[PDB]
RNA sequence: GUAGAGCACUGAUAGGGCUAGGGGGCCCACCAGCCUACCAAACCCUGUCAAACUCCGAAGGGUCCCAGGUGGAGCCUGGGAGUGAGGGCGCGAGCGAUAACGUCCGCGUCCGAGCGCGGGAACAACCGAGACCGCCAGCUAAGGCCCCCAAGUCUGGGCUAAGUGGUAAAGGAUGUGGCGCCGCGAAGACAGCCAGGAGGUUGGCUUAGAAGCAGCCAUCCUUUAAAGAGUGCGUAAUAGCUCACUGGUCGAGUGGCGCCGCGCCGAAAAUGAUCGGGGCUCAAGCCCAGCGCCGAAGCUGCGGGUCUGGGGGAUGACCC
RNA sequence: GGUCGCCUCCUAAAAGGUAACGGAGGCGCCCAAAGGUCCCCUCAGGCGGGACGGAAAUCCGCCGGAGAGCGCAAGGGUAG
RNA sequence: GCCAUCGAUCAACGGAUAAAAGUUACCCCGGGGAUAACAGGCUGAUCUCCCCCGAGCGUCCACAGCGGCGGGGAGGUUUGGCACCUCGAUGUCGGCUCGUCGCAUCCUGGGGCUGAAGAAGGUCCCAAGGGUUGGGCUGUUCGCCCAUUAAAGCGGCACG
RNA sequence: UCCCCCGUGCCCAUAGCGGCGUGGAACCACCCGUUCCCAUUCCGAACACGGAAGUGAAACGCGCCAGCGCCGAUGGUACUGGGCGGGCGACCGCCUGGGAGAGUAGGUCGGUGCGGGGGA
């Protein structure tokens, strides 16, 4: 739940060049600092797949620095569906907003009834200090029948963690399945 | 959001400001009345007369007349003679009127 | 042979172009009377030495130099600074 | 059959199809999606056709998402008539799709099940397509 | 106020939440409790769409001032016109069918009038280039350098095996080279070899037995180095008989997924064929790098003509 | 067959202008107040409360920048 | 005359007269390939042919024979679109005569699968060498019908 | 020449909504009264006049806090003036200059001019 990844500085070098040279341009900022950076693409990839916005990534800077960062945002090539830039948000002692992976557990009554659990939110935005960033946030989705749902206003919350959205943000629900016989009255429509 | 107070103010003030003359503005508190003369080009008061500053008293209307008269004295001295009357949110009547009437025979051209 | 039951067109017209717009710009020298802006409504407002005609036309009242101004919520204004 | 309930205007100019997709480029609902590789006017017939194909494939089960909608009126002048004398009539609606646009999504159906179903769907579409899995990249968007 | 983008307005919009009302059942009705895998206004979240939507908004474009700019520039007055069928190409739109050597506009260009010159086989408008005249001199452009046909059968480095090159799509494939990621592995794997691979199936059943193998009927339990109420063959049927499977043996690599380069199929026409032809396969094809050279009426050299300007003339004639 | 003049919007490619038997709509009137001026006032809509009285008549309260109104089509403008 | 003002669906709205509809195959002249009908050409919507998908049918079994909803092409026979050659003339259907070429093959030849027992048939592949009848009806092309046949192919050639 | 208040402009929400607190010496406001001037399609609500018993409750001024609203980089990308290349073709790609919108970090409970009154 704490990852490393080597980073490097950059100035004039054109992003285009850097990309077709297998690196990935980025940036590194918080209220106090802001620095153009780049990482190895293939190296970022393997890390980011696991870490995501959810877990802290530590940037090994050339000047021997080791910075705690969250990935704040990631810019995609629309055509290619492939990363073209990264934002690294350097953590400070301060509390920070962030997305924490929800973990639904227990197979819902509705899923058994033949429905399907639509996982509306997969992470939830939260105020929390770095030293105490949680991860798996369990959710009993088991009592959920078809036509029911639960909201943010129904979450575990480890201590020292703020429901940083509307409480009424609907978290997940259970929806009736696709069904071939529905096509009948869809034809009768 | 706006009070009818404010709406009147803008409405009568803007019209006068367009004529480009000097502006005789007026404030009419429950206890006093004040009148300053303004160059809206530069945004500056050229001369001012008031009840509080005059250390004056003796029935509001009769008082008001004098502050006008006094206003003209200091005005004409400076060179001011041509002027336009900002009657503010107040109906041209009574106290405000008296200020005008005084400032008139006091020498101001308006 | 060819020319079969075709159709018609229930519309297909327009009005004449009205040549609206700003006619003199910031920094342009102008004679009193010069048309400064042709417009519909006050897309611009008359400022210093600028009058407005019945169809919202903005013209100079003095010989001078045209000057523009955006006063935010109070609208945009065309002025004419006279020249000494 | 998709089409607007109501319409501000009945006929609509054709337009070009410049650039990559404007947005709707990341998976947002299910686990797998179908992505447009080349641009096209996707007919309301095709949308529906793909939809049915998936439905049918995993008979009763899973949920299908449809991230495209035909709001563009498609015109056609009658057969064997000449140019001019007005614009043709509306004869259907299309959805303008561009490369990168995820068009369908599925969920709550096994990985193998999703793969075949989305695959069949693409066969109905007039363009080249690719299937994709929900990524860390998608959830980041 | 466009391209882009955006949803704040006007509309559109999929899912979810929330929630007036509407519908089905219940209570049963008189009013009220209804609860609702149905329909759904407003509203909220996710996710989008629009020439006649815009909270936003470039690049550009326009005009003004200052500066450069002496040009077959510019401005004023007047004499003489011709033109008022245009077209192709690039780009931006409408119409059309995201047809047309289509049509209608806009910006540019060329043909028109440059059907004069080089290239593109041939070819107004594509690439190169604006032809005053002469030369058996030179340099270059595009395009080329194996022969027709001027110049490298030049030099490195890859790919292609289809004559692809030498003109087509969805989509199909153990083509081929190159990158990856994923399990397997000598804690002897993959390929075959291989002793083994009894059912108390007394299948719940079956009827001229329809006792594992028409009969998609819990779809048993055993001895374990491993043997399924069965992956199969003679059957409506007993025999027979493969597979699963562990077991050694073998000894060193094997399996699956993804991306890139180049190629294969899909690929049927009417007088005789063909990449212009011959012909071409570590190329005479494709891609990367380098050094040469060929070549147009362009540019240069030499001679001459004429127009304009500026000098000369310390004058016309003439001269530079 | 349709059209023929005028106006509004788009097409129109961010100055002006710009075509098609391209996409949508209007006009051939009107007002002695719907004109001039001085003075005063501020909408629509929502929620709550209120005899007859309702979705909506008139009254009270709180909210509200303009989504109302501006004779007429549309645009622009507009409660300073 | 001057000044003010009135009479215009002069609406074909820059308004030809104060005052005006048809017809010609009985027709004529000047022009136009600036412009239609024939044919060519570009296009290929329509037309014909061939594919991709595999929903489902075929007792059983997606693929013997079939192929929902949809998707991609080839051809240039049909009807069109466009108006590029031709209006100082490119004669237009069917028949006859003479053919010749294409092959997406009607027959004959060689094959694969078959829900191929055999005989037959179905479907696909190869193959253009040769062959592909005579009548009734209608101007007919097309089409129906009679009698046969190994078969009574379809297209191009200015619908030769 | 620092502080508070009053009138008035300018910048036009970083200034606003909302919340909590503070202020009556002075100013200002509500306040007191309807004789007079003036006034209400009814009402001294408003406008107006004569006042000063009361109060900062309202309003207003000044603070404080970031729920709302508003502002919002850097980095990257879209698009693009100009110049090019690949592909039969649909469309892609390169150099050069310019460069958004969204979103991220983050900012904000205003800043200033002229006059008047009152302070230390
Ligand atoms: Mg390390
Ligand atoms: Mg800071
Ligand atoms: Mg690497
Ligand atoms: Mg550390
Ligand atoms: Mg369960
Ligand atoms: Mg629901
Ligand atoms: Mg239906
Ligand atoms: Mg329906
Ligand atoms: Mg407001
Ligand atoms: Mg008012
Ligand atoms: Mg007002
Ligand atoms: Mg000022
Ligand atoms: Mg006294
Ligand atoms: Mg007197
Ligand atoms: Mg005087
Ligand atoms: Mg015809
Ligand atoms: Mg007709
Ligand atoms: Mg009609
Ligand atoms: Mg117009
Ligand atoms: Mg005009
Ligand atoms: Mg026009
Ligand atoms: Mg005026
Ligand atoms: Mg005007
Ligand atoms: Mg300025
Ligand atoms: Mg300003
Ligand atoms: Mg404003
Ligand atoms: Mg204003
Ligand atoms: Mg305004
Ligand atoms: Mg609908
Ligand atoms: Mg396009
Ligand atoms: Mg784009
Ligand atoms: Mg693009
Ligand atoms: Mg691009
Ligand atoms: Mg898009
Ligand atoms: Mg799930
Ligand atoms: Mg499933
Ligand atoms: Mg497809
Ligand atoms: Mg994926
Ligand atoms: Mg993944
Ligand atoms: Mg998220
Ligand atoms: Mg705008
Ligand atoms: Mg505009
Ligand atoms: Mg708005
Ligand atoms: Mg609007
Ligand atoms: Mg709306
Ligand atoms: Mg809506
Ligand atoms: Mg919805
Ligand atoms: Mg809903
Ligand atoms: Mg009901
Ligand atoms: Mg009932
Ligand atoms: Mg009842
Ligand atoms: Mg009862
Ligand atoms: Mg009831
Ligand atoms: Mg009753
Ligand atoms: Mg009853
Ligand atoms: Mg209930
Ligand atoms: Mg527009
Ligand atoms: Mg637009
Ligand atoms: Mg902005
Ligand atoms: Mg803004
Ligand atoms: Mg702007
Ligand atoms: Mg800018
Ligand atoms: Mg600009
Ligand atoms: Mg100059
Ligand atoms: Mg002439
Ligand atoms: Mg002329
Ligand atoms: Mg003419
Ligand atoms: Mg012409
Ligand atoms: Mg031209
Ligand atoms: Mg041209
Ligand atoms: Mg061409
Ligand atoms: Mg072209
Ligand atoms: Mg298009
Ligand atoms: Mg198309
Ligand atoms: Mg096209
Ligand atoms: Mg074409
Ligand atoms: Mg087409
Ligand atoms: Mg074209
Ligand atoms: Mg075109
Ligand atoms: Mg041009
Ligand atoms: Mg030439
Ligand atoms: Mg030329
Ligand atoms: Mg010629
Ligand atoms: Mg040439
Ligand atoms: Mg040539
Ligand atoms: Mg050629
Ligand atoms: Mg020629
Ligand atoms: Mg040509
Ligand atoms: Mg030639
Ligand atoms: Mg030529
Ligand atoms: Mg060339
Ligand atoms: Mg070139
Ligand atoms: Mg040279
Ligand atoms: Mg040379
Ligand atoms: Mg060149
Ligand atoms: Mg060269
Ligand atoms: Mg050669
Ligand atoms: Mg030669
Ligand atoms: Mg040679
Ligand atoms: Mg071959
Ligand atoms: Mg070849
Ligand atoms: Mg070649
Ligand atoms: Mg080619
Ligand atoms: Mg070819
Ligand atoms: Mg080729
Ligand atoms: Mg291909
Ligand atoms: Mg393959
Ligand atoms: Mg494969
Ligand atoms: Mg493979
Ligand atoms: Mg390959
Ligand atoms: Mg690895
Ligand atoms: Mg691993
Ligand atoms: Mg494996
Ligand atoms: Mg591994
Ligand atoms: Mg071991
Ligand atoms: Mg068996
Ligand atoms: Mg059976
Ligand atoms: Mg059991
Ligand atoms: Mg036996
Ligand atoms: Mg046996
Ligand atoms: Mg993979
Ligand atoms: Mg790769
Ligand atoms: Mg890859
Ligand atoms: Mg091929
Ligand atoms: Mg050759
Ligand atoms: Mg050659
Ligand atoms: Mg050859
Ligand atoms: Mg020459
Ligand atoms: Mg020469
Ligand atoms: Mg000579
Ligand atoms: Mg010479
Ligand atoms: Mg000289
Ligand atoms: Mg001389
Ligand atoms: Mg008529
Ligand atoms: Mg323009
Ligand atoms: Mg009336
Ligand atoms: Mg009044
Ligand atoms: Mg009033
Ligand atoms: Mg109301
Ligand atoms: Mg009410
Ligand atoms: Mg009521
Ligand atoms: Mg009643
Ligand atoms: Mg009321
Ligand atoms: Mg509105
Ligand atoms: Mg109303
Ligand atoms: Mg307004
Ligand atoms: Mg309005
Ligand atoms: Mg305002
Ligand atoms: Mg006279
Ligand atoms: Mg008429
Ligand atoms: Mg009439
Ligand atoms: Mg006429
Ligand atoms: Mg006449
Ligand atoms: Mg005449
Ligand atoms: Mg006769
Ligand atoms: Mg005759
Ligand atoms: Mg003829
Ligand atoms: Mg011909
Ligand atoms: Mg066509
Ligand atoms: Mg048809
Ligand atoms: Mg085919
Ligand atoms: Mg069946
Ligand atoms: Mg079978
Ligand atoms: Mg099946
Ligand atoms: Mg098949
Ligand atoms: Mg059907
Ligand atoms: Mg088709
Ligand atoms: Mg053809
Ligand atoms: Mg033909
Ligand atoms: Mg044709
Ligand atoms: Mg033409
Ligand atoms: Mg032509
Ligand atoms: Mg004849
Ligand atoms: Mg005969
Ligand atoms: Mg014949
Ligand atoms: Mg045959
Ligand atoms: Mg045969
Ligand atoms: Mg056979
Ligand atoms: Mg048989
Ligand atoms: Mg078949
Ligand atoms: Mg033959
Ligand atoms: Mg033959
Ligand atoms: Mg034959
Ligand atoms: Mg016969
Ligand atoms: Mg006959
Ligand atoms: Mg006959
Ligand atoms: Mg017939
Ligand atoms: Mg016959
Ligand atoms: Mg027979
Ligand atoms: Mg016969
Ligand atoms: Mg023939
Ligand atoms: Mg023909
Ligand atoms: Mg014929
Ligand atoms: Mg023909
Ligand atoms: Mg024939
Ligand atoms: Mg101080
Ligand atoms: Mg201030
Ligand atoms: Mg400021
Ligand atoms: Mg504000
Ligand atoms: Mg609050
Ligand atoms: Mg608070
Ligand atoms: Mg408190
Ligand atoms: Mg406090
Ligand atoms: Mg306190
Ligand atoms: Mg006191
Ligand atoms: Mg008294
Ligand atoms: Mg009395
Ligand atoms: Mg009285
Ligand atoms: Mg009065
Ligand atoms: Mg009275
Ligand atoms: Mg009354
Ligand atoms: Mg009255
Ligand atoms: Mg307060
Ligand atoms: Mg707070
Ligand atoms: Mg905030
Ligand atoms: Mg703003
Ligand atoms: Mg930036
Ligand atoms: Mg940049
Ligand atoms: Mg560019
Ligand atoms: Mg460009
Ligand atoms: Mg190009
Ligand atoms: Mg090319
Ligand atoms: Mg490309
Ligand atoms: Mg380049
Ligand atoms: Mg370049
Ligand atoms: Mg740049
Ligand atoms: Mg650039
Ligand atoms: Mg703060
Ligand atoms: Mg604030
Ligand atoms: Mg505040
Ligand atoms: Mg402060
Ligand atoms: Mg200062």
């Amino acid at each position: 739940m704490e990852y490393r990844l080597k980073a490097y500085y950059r100035e004039g070098e054109k992003p285009s060049a850097l990309r077709r040279a297998g690196k990935l341009p980025g940036v590194m900022y918080n209220r106090h600092l802001n620095r153009k950076v780049y990482v190895d693409l293939v190296e970022f990839d393997k890390v980011f797949r696991q870490a995501s916005i959810h877990h802290v990534i530590v940037l090994e800077l050339p000047d021997g620095q080791s910075l705690p960062t969250l990935v704040r945002q990631v810019n995609l090539d629309k055509r290619r569906r492939r990363p073209e830039h990264v934002d690294f948000f350097v953590l400070s002692d301060e509390p920070v907003e962030m997305y924490v992976p929800l973990r639904f557990v227990g197979t819902p009554a509705g899923v058994r009834a033949g429905g399907v659990l639509q996982e509306i939110h997969r992470d939830i935005l939260v105020k929390v200090s770095p030293r105490n960033i949680p991860e798996f946030i369990e959710v009993d989705v088991s009592g959920l029948e078809i036509g029911d749902s639960l909201h943010a206003s129904d979450l575990k919350l480890p201590p020292g963690v703020e429901l940083a959205v509307s409480p009424e943000e609907t978290i997940a629900a259970v929806v009736p399945p696709e069904d071939v016989e529905k096509l009948a009255e869809e034809a009768a429509a | 959001r706006l009070t009818a107070y404010e709406r009147r103010k803008f409405r009568v003030r803007n019209r006068i400001k367009r004529t480009g003359r000097l502006r005789l503005s007026v404030f009419r508190s429950l206890k006093h009345i004040y009148a300053q003369i303004i160059d809206d080009e530069k945004g500056v008061t050229l001369v001012s007369a008031s009840s509080l500053a005059l250390k004056l008293k003796g029935n509001k209307t009769e008082v008001a007349r004098q502050v006008g008269r006094a206003l003209a004295e200091k005005a004409l001295a400076l060179g001011i003679k041509q002027v336009a009357f900002d009657r503010g949110p107040y109906k041209y009547h009574g106290r405000v009127k008296a200020l005008a009437e005084g400032a008139r025979e006091g020498g101001l051209e308006f | 042979a060819h020319k079969k039951g075709l159709g018609s067109t229930r519309n297909g017209r327009d009005s004449q172009a009205k040549r609206l717009g700003v006619k003199r710009y910031e920094g342009q020298v102008v004679r009193a009377g010069n048309i400064l802006v042709r417009q519909r409504g006050t897309r611009f407002k008359p400022g210093k030495n600028v009058g407005m005609g019945r169809d919202f036309t903005l013209f100079a009242l003095v010989d001078g130099v045209v000057e523009f101004q955006d006063r935010g919520r109070l609208g945009r204004y065309v002025h004419v600074r006279p020249l000494a | 059959m998709l089409m607007p309930r109501r319409m501000k205007y009945r006929k609509q100019q054709r337009g070009r199809l410049k650039g990559a997709t404007k947005g709707g480029d990341y998976v947002a609902f299910g686990d797998f999606g179908l992505v447009a590789l080349e641009p096209a006017w996707i007919t309301a017939q095709q949308i529906e056709a793909a939809r049915v194909a998936m439905v049918r494939h995993f008979r009763r089960g899973g949920k299908i998402f449809i991230r495209i909608f035909p709001d563009k009126p498609y015109t056609k002048k009658p057969l064997e008539v000449r140019m001019g004398k007005g614009k043709g009539n509306v004869e259907g609606y299309v959805a303008v799709v561009k490369p990168g646009r995820v068009m369908f999504e599925v969920a709550g159906v096994t990985e193998e099940q999703a793969m075949e179903a989305l695959r069949i769907a693409g066969h109905k579409l007039p363009i080249k397509t690719k299937i994709v899995r929900r990524d860390a990249y998608d959830e980041a968007q």
